[PDB]
C-alpha cells in the first residue's frame, strides 16, 4: 500500500509569501496524486488532480508540480482564506491512500483582542442557572489568559473556556470563556468581570458590569 | 463490404467492455495498477493489437479471464481490420 | 445543487448499529464509484471502502478492522454504509464521495457526525447576548447567542439565517456531564442594531429541532 507522507505536518508564513506543500510516495506513482482542501469544519475540496491540473474554481495561485515519488502543492501568494489543512492521495495503485496532512499557518501583524463581556439573560434565569459569557475575538498571536473576578476578587470555578483555530477571513484568534453559576449565586453578588492578558498590551483590557 | 465496419464496431465494444470489466475485476487486489477507466481503455488496446508494452497488466484470476476475453475476441476483430484495409491497399495498388 | 447529501448527525449506543446514506443528485455515470472516508476528530482522512452503483461490488481497506458493509440502490440514487456493533473507537465524521472512476474525488458530501456513546440525545437551549446597558458602544457592536446543554454533536449557527457571514465566530462545543455547551459571536456597525434585525439560526440534527432567537436590546 502507498504511504504518502506530509512533512513538514505545520507550515507558518507571512501574507503574500510563496508557499509549497510536500508530499511524497513510499514508491513511484507517476503524476497520480491529488490534492484536497480541508478548512475548519468543512469537507474536503479539490484543488489539483493529476499533480499539476488545475480544476475549475480553483484560484490561479493554486498550483501542483511532480512526478515519480516528490510531489509538491503551491500557493502564490498566500492569503487569509488559504488557512487549513492540506491532503494528498493517490491513485496509482489500489487501495487509493491520503497523506496525514500539513497545516498552514499564517504569521500576521500583532492584534489586540476585542473584549465583550455579557450577563446572562431573562430567559436563562428564569430556569435556574446563569451563565456570564466573555467574547475575546480577533487577537494575535494565539497566546492568550483571561482572568475573572467577582466583586474585585478572582473567580476559578465555573468557568469554561474556547479557542478558535486560526480564523480563515483575518488570521487571528478568538476565545469565549464562559462563567456559569447557579441563579441565587449569581443573584448574591454585585460586579463580574473578565480581564484579557495579551501580548499587545502590559495593563489587561478588563470589561465589567454591576448586576446593580 | 461494410462488415469490416461490424468488426471494427466488435472490436470498439470489446475495448470499452475489456476497460470496464478489468477495472471492476482488478479493484479491491492490493497492488493493482488496472484500476482507473481511461487507461483500462488503453491496455484493452495494448491487448487487442497484441503490441503488450507491459505498462499496465491484471493480477487477479477475474481480470485475467477478462484480459483472455480480449485477447480471443480483440486480437480477432483486429485482425479482421487490418485484413480489410491490407486488402483496400493492395486494390489501390492494380490502379497503379 | 448539493450533489451528494448526507444526515447531520447519527447517535449509536455502544454494540449498536447504523445505516448511513448518500443521496446522489446531478450526472450519474456507469462509471460512478462512491467511496466513504472517516474522519475521527482532529484527526486526517482515512479511506473505507468504494462501491460501484451500477454493478453493486465493494471494496474495503484492508488495513482495518472491518466494520463497514456497503450497498447501493439505483431507484433512488442512495449508497448506504451499514456500520456495526460500534465502539468509542467509531465516533467520527464519515464523508461519501464520488469518483467518476478516475482516481481523485471531485465532489464530497458534508458528512455524518456519529457518536457512539450511551447517553440520551437534548435538543438545545438558545438564550440572545446582547450588550449591558452600561456598555460604550464604539463604531461596531458585537452580539452573540449561547447554546447550552446539548448532545450529541453537532450544532449548525448562522446569522439572519447566512446573510450575515462576515464577522461571526463560532466557537468549539465543550462538554460538561455529557451535555455540550457552546457560543456564537456577531459584529455588525453599531449604527445598524437594532434598527436592523439580528437573529441567530441554531440546528441540532440530531433531535431535528430548529431554533431562531432575536438578539433585542435589553428585555
Ligand atoms: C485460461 C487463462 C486463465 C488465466 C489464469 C489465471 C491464474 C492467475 C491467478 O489466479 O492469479 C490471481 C491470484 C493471485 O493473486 O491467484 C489465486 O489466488 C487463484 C488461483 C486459482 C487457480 C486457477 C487456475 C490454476 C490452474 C493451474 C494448472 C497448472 C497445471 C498443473
Ligand atoms: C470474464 C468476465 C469476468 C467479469 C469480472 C467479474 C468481477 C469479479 C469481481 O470479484
Ligand atoms: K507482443
Ligand atoms: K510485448
Ligand atoms: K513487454
Ligand atoms: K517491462
Ligand atoms: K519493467
Ligand atoms: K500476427
Amino acid at each position: 500500500d502507498i504511504l504518502l507522507t506530509q512533512s513538514p505536518a505545520i507550515l507558518s508564513v507571512s501574507p503574500g509569501e510563496r508557499v509549497s506543500f510536500s508530499c511524497r510516495a513510499s514508491q513511484s506513482i507517476g503524476t497520480d496524486i491529488h490534492w484536497y482542501q480541508q478548512r475548519t469544519n468543512g469537507s474536503p475540496r479539490l484543488l489539483i488532480k493529476y499533480a499539476s491540473e488545475s480544476i475549475s474554481g480553483i484560484p490561479s495561485r493554486f498550483s501542483g508540480s511532480g512526478s515519480g515519488t516528490d510531489f509538491t502543492l503551491s500557493i502564490n501568494s498566500v492569503e487569509s482564506e488559504d488557512i487549513a489543512n492540506y491532503y494528498c492521495q493517490q491513485s496509482n495503485r489500489w487501495p487509493f491512500t491520503f497523506g496525514s496532512g500539513t497545516k498552514l499557518e499564517i504569521k500576521r501583524a500583532d492584534a489586540a483582542p476585542t473584549v465583550s463581556i455579557f450577563p446572562p439573560s431573562s430567559e436563562q434565569l428564569t430556569s435556574g442557572g446563569a451563565s456570564v459569557v466573555c467574547f475575546l475575538n480577533n487577537f494575535y498571536p494565539k497566546d492568550i489568559n483571561v482572568k475573572w473576578k467577582i466583586d474585585g476578587s478572582e473567580r476559578q470555578n465555573g468557568v469554561l473556556n474556547s479557542w478558535t483555530d486560526q480564523d480563515s477571513k483575518d488570521s487571528t484568534y478568538s476565545m469565549s470563556s464562559t462563567l456559569t453559576l447557579t441563579k441565587d449565586e449569581y443573584e448574591r453578588h454585585n460586579s463580574y468581570t473578565c480581564e484579557a492578558t495579551h501580548k499587545t498590551s502590559t495593563s489587561p483590557i478588563v470589561k465589567s458590569f454591576n448586576r446593580n | 463490404w461494410r462488415c469490416a465496419g461490424a468488426a471494427t464496431v466488435l472490436l470498439v465494444i470489446v475495448l470499452l467492455a475489456g476497460s470496464y470489466l478489468a477495472v471492476l475485476a482488478e479493484r479491491g487486489a492490493p497492488g493493482a495498477q488496472l484500476i482507473t477507466y481511461p487507461r483500462a481503455l488503453w491496455w484493452s488496446v495494448e491487448t487487442a493489437t497484441a503490441v503488450g508494452y507491459g505498462d499496465l497488466y491484471p493480477v487477479t484470476l477475474w481480470g485475467r479471464c477478462v484480459a483472455v476475453v480480449v485477447m480471443v475476441a480483440g486480437i480477432t476483430s483486429f485482425g479482421l481490420v487490418t485484413a480489410a484495409l491490407a486488402t483496400w491497399f493492395v486494390g489501390q495498388c492494380q490502379q497503379q | 445543487q448539493v450533489q451528494l447529501q448526507q444526515p447531520g448527525a447519527e447517535l449509536v449506543k455502544p454494540g449498536a448499529s447504523v445505516k448511513l446514506s448518500c443521496k446522489a443528485s446531478g450526472y450519474t455515470f456507469t462509471s460512478d464509484w462512491i467511496h466513504w472516508v472517516k474522519q475521527r476528530p482532529g484527526h486526517g482522512l482515512e479511506w473505507i471502502g468504494e462501491i460501484i452503483p451500477s454493478y453493486g461490488r465493494a471494496n474495503y481497506n484492508e488495513k482495518i478492522q472491518k466494520k463497514a458493509t456497503l450497498t447501493a440502490d439505483k431507484s433512488s440514487s442512495t449508497a448506504f454504509m451499514q456500520l456495526s456493533s460500534l465502539t468509542s473507537e467509531d465516533s467520527a465524521v464519515y464523508y461519501c464521495a464520488r469518483e467518476r472512476g478516475d482516481g481523485y474525488f471531485a465532489v464530497w458530501g458534508a458528512g455524518t457526525t456519529v457518536t457512539v456513546s450511551s447517553a440520551k440525545t437534548t435538543p438545545p437551549s438558545v438564550y440572545p447576548l446582547a450588550p449591558g446597558s452600561a456598555a460604550q458602544t464604539n463604531s461596531m457592536v458585537t452580539l452573540g447567542c449561547l447554546v447550552k446543554g446539548y448532545f450529541p454533536e453537532p450544532v449548525t449557527v448562522t446569522w439572519n439565517s447566512g446573510s450575515l457571514s462576515s464577522g461571526v465566530h463560532t466557537f468549539p462545543a465543550v462538554l460538561q456531564s455529557d451535555l455540550y455547551t457552546l457560543s456564537s459571536s456577531v459584529t455588525v456597525p453599531s449604527s445598524s442594531w437594532p434598527s436592523e434585525t439580528v437573529t441567530c439560526n441554531v440546528a441540532h440534527p440530531a433531535s431535528s429541532t430548529k431554533v431562531d432567537k432575536k438578539i433585542v436590546p435589553r428585555d
